[PDB]
């Protein structure tokens, strides 16, 4: 069978060779739904840039998303502060913050949650960026969705909703020494 | 949609609580897979 | 490289000034000083630090430091003006400090 | 299973072929939103393929090593000039590679035309594939004819800066001579602009 | 106000080991350093180099291989070598004391500022990290002089 | 009977966006009829259209005079809603508080100098990437306008708006590595027994300047 070499998708599916196909009915796959978990990330004490691939890579959003380039996030952010929080829009001077003017929150134990329009002025951001010479570089430094200033913040989270990706690249797994991987 | 599905919908409006989207004027990846080329490229016996 | 007049005049009990045109390379990171240097006599401290002065030394002549250019005023010109007034900077496109060929201070 | 392609006034015909694979999308995307006022001006006379030599595939050339080139490779005539005219401008490729075989050699070397890439650690290299891509055996056919419309984050960009589209050539099978098959083919590019667009015109140099 | 002299053949011929002294006697000279230089004759002026009082010398490149100099801290007399002259070099031996020492570093280039860094996680020997989280300037983070 | 519910943690802060409206302390108070005021102004974009304003130029005057020497160029600021010789205007006093705008920005030129001369100028745009122009002929290629002063002197070129993203940054440094918004220029080819006469320009928000994402920033 096959020999197209054309690299365009070919399947048997099982049926080669007198068996049906019990359905496979895929949930938990959707990277509107699988895509949505608060991940924690080390917050930077005061002022943390609040922005996608600043997590880990091997959580699994951390690494699920660097699967895509491109990702529409509209992030949700939960944070852990001990002084009133002050959220700032993408492009807010450094100074911006602590204006209060801008979307804060006070304190509400044990956490408070909020919601982060996706505010980046581009069609997609870009997990990836070429021709600049890793998140903390080959990436212009606009695609984030603002800056969360706080007095400590303990542990920050993103959340994201809605989120379609584009045009995925390719991801890895834990190299194990020997065959069978026993965990 | 994704992982919020509930029947009261939002409390908030939809301006408020997403982004709004635009338009001007499908996905790929699942017409490649349903567009896979299946069965066999020869005749069959038995 | 520093570049430094040669050829000034002036009268008893009127102000004369020098001009001491310099570069970023050596004007910006250090004190620029000036001293008594009669042709064929040792030279002796009169201004350093742009700012303070040491002990015995008197104020008759003036100098500062503003931008890139370093600029002293000669109040009260006397015959013992009558010398080479050197100026210098820290040239760090060689790590040391450019030196000033003094003017011919004369008095009329 | 010959294909004939042809771009502007360049045909570039194939003897053997496998046929056209396609990239992201078949159709390019709207030209036009907020980010030109219709300051956009096409262009027809600059979609002719130009020809570009990748590297030497030789009998030691072990799995792993590719050698990937970033379009739009500063081009001397046409697509020269739209260069360092425009500021800002968005095509689509078309990018055709042709390893020359003696038909007794096989290497099963692969392209791939793969957005934006930044250091394969030698782990998604196994993965590669995932991209756009047809991967030829001198058992087979001796070319493969990609295409791919422009993908960014923006309507369109500035090609001093930031360079989408990077060819990249793997040699899954190191080549393999016998008397019979070329003692160590070369592989080159027809990589072809296509469907341009314009907007915003520099001063002169002068 | 410190004490300085200045002491050296006045008739000489060119072309030889020509060696000028000088002394500071004061504090101007203890913690900074020595001072030779000259005046061009009808022309711009003269640079020759300069110590610290650690040995640490400094000349011009151009004439290197005609400059070397020592120091000295007990009699206060400094000493100096020009060798290799020509007919060309002639003036006055002046300014013995050297008033500066030098300092080069710099940093906060352009909108950036090195104590806000960490912020996107920065990786390599750059440490100055960008201010104000808007438009892209150098990306994030890129280092400076 | 008691209805059930679950508080949830952190769903409720008080967020100084205020989405949701307060609890009125006074049931009943009626204020007079502030109807039909003399003139009422919905959103700032339209008093910034509807009012042109001057902008700042070298010498802090509104005022480009008219240059007598082989120079052609008068003034030759950054778009960026921040450079200097914005500074003054309304709209940029506006767009210091958002921080992201969009479309053309309407320049108002009008010639005030005697009836006795007159004089062509010629604004012209530069995109970003290239180090801007120095003379006409040279920035001729990028697009411009050229116009006389006769009979009527007020002429509003139209800074189109064409930038890799969608949206530009309102605020972003200015000190070094030019700003990428793009550059504009007031290049003057002729100008005929006119020195006295001067160019007075004016700044205003386009057909189209919808800007988004208010932060009050310092001020």
């Amino acid at each position: 069978t096959s020999t197209g070499e054309s690299a365009d998708p070919v399947t048997a599916t099982v049926e080669n060779y007198g068996g049906e196909t019990q359905v496979q009915r895929r949930q938990h796959t959707d990277v509107s739904f699988i895509l949505d978990r608060f991940v924690k990330v080390t917050p930077k004490d005061q002022i943390n840039v609040l922005d996608l691939m600043q997590t880990p890579a091997h959580t699994l959003v951390g690494a699920l998303l660097r699967t895509a380039t491109y990702y529409f996030a509209d992030l949700e952010v939960a944070v852990k502060h001990e002084g009133n929080l002050t959220w700032v829009p993408n492009g807010a001077p450094e100074t911006a913050l602590d204006n209060t003017t801008n979307p804060t929150a006070y304190h509400k134990a044990p956490l408070t949650r909020l919601a982060l329009p996706y505010t980046a002025p581009h069609r997609v951001l870009a997990t990836v960026y070429n021709g600049n010479c890793k998140a903390a570089r080959a990436l212009p430094t606009s695609f984030n969705y603002g800056a969360i200033k706080a007095t400590r913040v303990t542990e920050l989270l993103y959340r994201m909703k809605r989120a379609e990706t584009y045009c995925p690249r390719p991801l890895l797994a834990i190299h194990p020494s020997e065959a069978r991987h026993k965990q | 949609s994704g992982n919020t599905g509930s029947i009261i919908n939002n409390y908030y409006m939809q301006q408020y609580q997403n982004s709004m989207d635009t338009q001007l004027g499908n996905d790929w990846f699942s017409k490649l897979a349903s567009s896979a080329f299946s069965g066999l490229f020869g005749a069959l016996l038995a | 490289v520093l570049t430094q007049p040669s050829s000034v005049s002036g009268s008893l009990g009127q102000r004369v000034s020098i001009t001491c045109s310099g570069s970023s390379s050596n004007v910006g990171n250090g004190y620029v000083s000036w001293y008594q240097l009669i042709p064929g006599s040792a030279p002796r401290t009169l201004i350093y630090g742009d700012t303070n002065r040491a002990s015995g030394v008197p104020d008759r002549f003036s100098g500062s430091r503003a931008g890139n250019t370093a600029t002293l005023s000669i109040s009260s010109l006397q015959a013992e003006d009558e010398a080479e007034y050197f100026c210098a900077s820290p040239e760090d496109s060689s790590s040391n400090a450019n030196f000033g060929s003094g003017t011919t201070l004369t008095v009329l | 299973r010959i294909l004939t392609t042809r771009n502007g006034h360049t045909t570039s015909t194939t003897q053997s072929s496998v046929g056209v694979t396609y990239g992201y999308a078949t159709a390019e995307d709207f030209v036009s939103g907020p980010n030109t006022s219709g300051l956009e001006t096409r262009v027809v006379q600059a979609e002719r393929f130009f020809k570009t030599h990748l590297f030497d595939w030789v009998t030691s050339d072990p799995f792993g090593r590719c050698y990937q080139l970033e379009l739009p490779t500063d081009h001397k005539g046409v697509y020269g000039s739209l260069t360092d005219s425009y500021a800002y401008m968005r095509n689509g490729w078309d990018v055709e590679v042709t390893a020359v075989g003696n038909q007794f050699n096989g290497g099963c070397l692969l392209v791939a035309m793969v957005p934006e890439l930044c250091s394969i650690d030698k782990r998604g290299l196994y993965q590669l594939t995932l991209f756009p891509h047809q991967f030829i055996n001198p058992r087979t056919n001796m070319t493969a004819h990609i295409t791919v419309p422009f993908v960014g984050v923006n309507r369109y960009d500035q090609y001093k800066v930031h360079k989408p589209w990077t060819l990249v050539v793997m040699v899954v099978a190191p080549l393999t001579v016998n008397t019979e098959g070329a003692p160590q083919i070369k592989v080159y590019a027809n990589i072809a602009p296509t469907n341009v667009h314009v907007a915003g015109e520099f001063p002169s140099k002068e | 106000q410190v004490q300085l002299r200045e002491s050296g053949p006045s008739l000489v011929k060119p072309s030889q080991t020509l060696s000028l002294t000088c002394t500071a006697s004061g504090l101007s000279l203890s913690d900074k350093a020595v001072g030779w230089v000259r005046r061009a004759p009808t022309k711009a002026l003269e640079w020759l180099g300069s110590i610290d009082t650690g040995s640490s010398t400094g000349y011009n490149p151009g004439l290197k291989s005609r400059l070397s100099i020592t120091k000295d801290n007990s009699r206060n007399q400094v000493s100096l070598t020009i060798t290799s002259v020509t007919t060309e070099d002639s003036a006055t031996y002046y300014c013995a004391t050297v008033h500066q020492h030098t300092s080069e570093k710099r940093t906060c280039p352009r909108a950036y500022r090195p104590d806000c860094a960490a912020r996107w996680d920065c990786p390599g020997g750059a440490d100055c990290g960008y201010c104000n989280f808007g438009a892209g300037s150098y990306g994030r983070c890129t280092p400076f002089t | 009977g008691i209805f059930p519910v679950a508080c949830s943690d952190g769903y409720g802060g008080l967020v100084t966006t205020d989405p949701k409206t307060a609890d009125p302390a006074y049931g009943k108070v009626f204020n007079p009829p502030r109807n039909m005021l003399p003139g009422r102004f919905t959103n700032f974009l339209d008093v910034a259209e509807a009012c042109p304003t001057f902008l700042h130029f070298e010498g802090d005057v509104p005022y480009v005079t008219t240059k007598t020497d082989s120079d052609r160029v008068l003034a030759q600021f950054d778009l960026s809603l921040a450079a200097k010789h914005m500074s003054n205007t309304f709209l940029a006093g506006l767009a210091q508080y958002y921080t992201q705008y969009s479309g053309t920005i309407n320049l108002h030129f009008m010639f005030t100098g005697p009836t006795d001369a007159k004089a062509r100028y010629m604004i012209a745009y530069a995109p970003p990437g290239m180090e801007p122009p120095k003379t006409p002929e040279a920035a001729a290629h990028c697009i411009h306008a050229e116009w006389d002063t006769g009979l009527n002197s007020k002429f509003t070129f139209s800074i189109p708006y064409l930038s890799a993203a969608d949206y530009a940054y309102t605020a972003s440094d200015a000190a070094e590595t030019t700003n990428v918004q793009g550059w504009v220029c007031l290049f003057q080819i002729t100008h005929g027994k006119a020195d006295g006469d001067a160019l007075v320009v004016l700044a205003s928000a386009g057909k189209d300047f919808e800007l988004r994402l208010p932060v009050d920033a310092r001020t």
